[PDB]
């Protein structure tokens, strides 16, 4: 459950070297695992607060100027200088009028002139950075069976709500009636935060690069504003303008609210308004299986009267997920199901869901198989084999192993280094194939980071090309190169 | 300011959207056209020492497609 | 006078082909021109009025979303809509949400879910046009003799302020005891509007090309708003972000003041708050002399005794202003003045104010010559020659030659064509002059315009390359094409 | 937005200072400087595909400045 039907997805059949299921997960995603044993589980992270941060810097946007005063001390004899450029409080600029012998001053030619305005800032905005300590990610995973909650109940209860903190490191589950399945979470590696910046804004909020942060223009606070005023800055607002010679005076420059946005456009959304719990996240850990049995396996495989409520979707290649709704012959048992080919037995049809089980007489359950690619029957029922119901999918072998080519290959290019970290296990495969990518991708692929993705493609191309034209064998690699990694993250990235 | 060196590739790309879905990013292109079409008169220009600098024929495109995006 | 230590300045010795003089005048500027009669003049144009505009679309700033509903129909069959989307004086989306089977609907895979809002906005700010009929310039020219109101009494009455709008041609200029001084102003080839667009901004303005302004992202009005609020657009601002998959709704994108002036930083400032007077402006026209005679050529040359009040100055090779104080010999009349070579007589100082006369036995005149280059001796006064005062200057001929070279090619590289405006007559010289900078200024040099400055320089080099390492002849006219033209703009331009 | 596309060279040039002194003209080059001093791995790779596509010196220089300034 709460993932039947969420775009983002993904499967893991396979518990290998005892219970050592390798998974990363990301809001928008729910993984599912299934086992040559153990109630497969749907696992879904959402909740991922942060507690206890610090306003590390203050920018303001809505400038106001005060009290603006302006002196003039005449040709040469006297930078010109007054008592308001003393509290620093205020801003100031010495310039050069042309101060001429009528215009009630010396002796003409041009001279000195400074202009000052008490600097208060109205509305700044506040960073923000948060310690990995204090980094309470909430995971819910859960087991299927259905029932009225169905499937994506979200609000209800089902699987409970393990939430872990790095200031532990790995969490039992208490599974009702399955026992306890073992995760070891690594929220220190994730997200990646003191790099990360969180920042709120007139109430919405960014998570946002540190450095970037530190770098955006405006007239800036410190940390321990507390009645402070004095901003490092107000250059980056506030300008005095000067005509032609004359006069010579100060302005504000405008609020900057939307510019701000416009700027920010690259940052994920998140929150601030209510103790700010920023999603977007992905974390990965250890899945460890054992200790984690599934239901049945006890009583009999009942046979009996049971009709069916809904017909049947598919969402991603394989989805069948179909309401039943047994009868007659009582007292919570299993179910009878197989996924047969077309009359003439051969049975070939994945099980999702690892038998369900009746229980209340009425608990219209479903179950959730991923037929065969061309037609398939899905016979529930034995006796008068009181129930087969056919209907094809469109499971068509080769659309698959591209689809997932590509989905995957995304999962790939998006997370990186850790996208190795969802095949459970190493052994050469898995385990070099990060060892490697680790680095080669950290470096070149990354380390030509920051520039808009335009850009990005516009140098796969001038590479294929200096690439493709070129001169004995390095040219393939230099192909490579071009194509996917590059070529491609542009023709994708952008999040 | 908040109106240039916006972060983007920064490096968070994250499976879920961001801050401009993609308006942003189609957008700017959008307007260096609107802003060509403006004044051919530099696209011409453009192409033109372009065809004289270089010589590689994909030289020439090269440093073309550039000066037009360099003036924004 | 209103000209003594102005920076930006200029002077005109030439009354030519009977009152043919040609002047081009802008603001900070005030022109000068003598002549071998007439008293001198320095003209200077200020309040540059307009009347009667119109508001020629309107740009919010400050959007605000209300009332924000939302609507979803389900996989395939329905891209929902609802009542809202009706009243356009909302805004709407149609997008696409995983509405799955649990999620309460149909048959899950994916489905359509638009967004909508009623827009307000909050503060616009209103662009405007003005028909040239309705460009009223003011023209404050005046004469010299000097007094208590001195050099740049501005605030006070000498040479009237003629005022002038092209809805009539030429205008005399009733000038006290000397005459009247006729212009013939070409207010409508000056600034050039209906090219340009007047825009207001929550108080304070901005001259700004046409076209740049109907382009502007933003949401926009027409010209009769009057409760309107039908907002083409909207889809500037406004945003409806959709995380990963579910939910989906709108936000503002906040203001846009400060935003709006940094997009605004190649206009000149103006205003709007008092009947917008947009200065800024430089207006050409003919000053026609004749009828304009001196004060003097009448009482004798008085001799006498006479102090002085004041050293003597100098912004602009040679602006020796003398005050001086004559007494005892009384009645208004003449005074002897003279710039002499050290003792032995030789006399070659240039005269700017064409005699004084001195009119209260009080009033301490002040004169206005402009010395040699080295050295040089004003004799002021006659009988024991009462009176001679050493100075010297800095005259230093070639100085002058050169600072001449530029200051006026900068006249030239800014006002363009009418540059040549500034030599009175023509003759094949400054009249065929301007006929061929006219059109090959129009074209090449102006034909390529929008680029920003750096830019422009960058292309100044890549040509002078192209250019400089060329092949046979060609190239001298390449290079200078580059030199100057160009590079030079560059090294110059953004005002 | 009232970010980019910002009335520059239209051509109203005029005597007096504009609205920006010269801030914002000195500015925009003191950004491209605060974000190739960041990422030196651009400046790298551009100086690089610079060394190879071209050649005729000045045309290396060329494309190089350029890249550069082209990626904000
Ligand atoms: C989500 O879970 C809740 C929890 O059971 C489901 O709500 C129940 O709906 C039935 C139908 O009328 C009520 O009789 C129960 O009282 C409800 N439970 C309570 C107390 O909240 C709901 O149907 C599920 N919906 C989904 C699939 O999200
Ligand atoms: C500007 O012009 C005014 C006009 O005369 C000058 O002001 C006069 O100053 C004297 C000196 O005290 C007064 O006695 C007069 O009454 C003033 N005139 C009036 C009535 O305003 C002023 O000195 C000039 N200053 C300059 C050079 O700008
Ligand atoms: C700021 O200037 C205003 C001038 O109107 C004055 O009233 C106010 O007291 C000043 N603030 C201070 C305390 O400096
Ligand atoms: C807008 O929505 C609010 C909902 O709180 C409602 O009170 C208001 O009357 C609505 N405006 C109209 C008249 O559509």
């Amino acid at each position: 459950m709460r993932c039947i039907g969420i775009s983002n997805r993904d499967f893991v059949e396979g518990v290998s070297g005892g219970s050592w299921v390798d998974i990363v997960l990301e809001h928008g995603s729910c993984v599912t695992t299934m086992a040559k044993n153990k109630p497969t589980l749907d696992f879904e992270l959402i909740e991922t607060e942060a507690k206890q941060p610090a306003t590390l810097r203050k920018y303001c946007i809505e400038a106001k100027l005060t009290n603006t005063t302006t002196d003039s001390r005449c040709p040469t004899q006297g930078e010109p200088s007054l008592n308001e450029e003393q509290d620093k409080r205020f801003v100031c600029k010495h310039s050069m009028v042309d101060r001429g012998w009528g215009n009630g001053c010396g002796l003409f030619g041009k001279g000195g002139i400074v202009t000052c305005a008490m600097f208060t800032c109205k509305k700044n905005m506040k960073g923000k950075v948060v310690q990995p300590e204090n980094l309470e990610y909430t995971i819910v995973i859960t087991p299927h069976s259905g029932e009225e909650h169905a499937v994506g109940n979200d609000t209800g209860k089902h699987g409970k709500e393990i939430k872990i903190t790095p200031q532990s490191s790995i969490t039992e589950a208490e599974l009702t009636g399955y026992g306890t399945v073992t995760m070891e979470c690594s929220p220190r590696t994730g997200l990646d935060f003191n790099e990360m910046v969180l920042l709120q804004m007139e109430n919405k909020a960014w998570l946002v690069h540190r450095q970037w942060f530190l770098d955006l223009p405006l007239p800036w606070l410190p940390g321990a504003d507390t009645q402070g005023s004095n901003w490092i800055q107000k250059e980056t607002l506030v300008t005095f303008k000067n005509p032609h010679a004359k006069k010579q005076d100060v302005v504000v420059l405008g609020s900057q609210e939307g510019a701000m946005h416009t700027a920010l456009t690259g940052a994920t959304e998140i929150q601030m308004s209510s103790g700010n719990l920023l999603f977007t996240g992905h974390l990965k850990c250890r899945l460890r299986m054992d200790k984690l049995q599934l239901k049945g396996m006890s009583y009999s495989m009942c046979t009996g009267k049971f009709k069916v409520v809904k017909e049947i979707a598919e969402t991603q290649h394989g989805t069948i997920v179909i309401r039943v709704q047994y009868e007659g012959d009582g007292s919570p048992c299993k179910i009878p199901f197989e996924i047969m080919d077309l009359e003439k037995r051969h049975v070939l049809g994945r099980l999702i869901t690892v038998n369900p089980i009746v229980t209340e007489k009425d608990s219209p359950v479903n179950i959730e198989a991923e037929p065969p690619f061309g037609d398939s029957y899905i016979i529930i029922g034995v006796e008068p084999g009181q129930l087969k119901l056919n209907w094809f999918k469109k499971g068509s072998s080769i659309g698959q192993m591209i689809e997932t080519t590509m989905r995957g290959a995304k999962r790939m290019a998006i997370l990186g280094d850790t996208a190795w970290d969802f095949g459970s296990l190493g052994g050469v495969f898995t385990s070099i194939g990060k060892a490697l990518h680790q680095v080669f991708g950290a470096i070149y692929g990354a380390a030509f980071s920051g520039v808009s993705w335009i850009m990005k493609i516009l140098i796969g191309v001038i590479i294929t090309w200096i690439g493709m034209n070129s001169r004995s064998t390095s040219l393939s690699v230099s192909l490579v190169l071009v194509g996917v990694v590059t070529l491609y993250l542009g023709v994708m990235v952008q999040a | 300011s908040v109106a240039l060196v916006p972060h983007v590739g920064m490096g968070l790309e994250t499976a879920t959207e961001t801050w401009m879905s993609s308006e942003g990013a189609w957008k700017h292109a959008q307007r260096i056209e609107t802003w060509i079409l403006r004044h051919p008169g530099f696209t011409i220009m453009a192409a033109i020492l372009a065809y004289t600098i270089g010589t590689t024929h994909f030289q020439r495109a090269l440093i073309f497609i550039l000066l037009t995006a360099v003036a924004p």
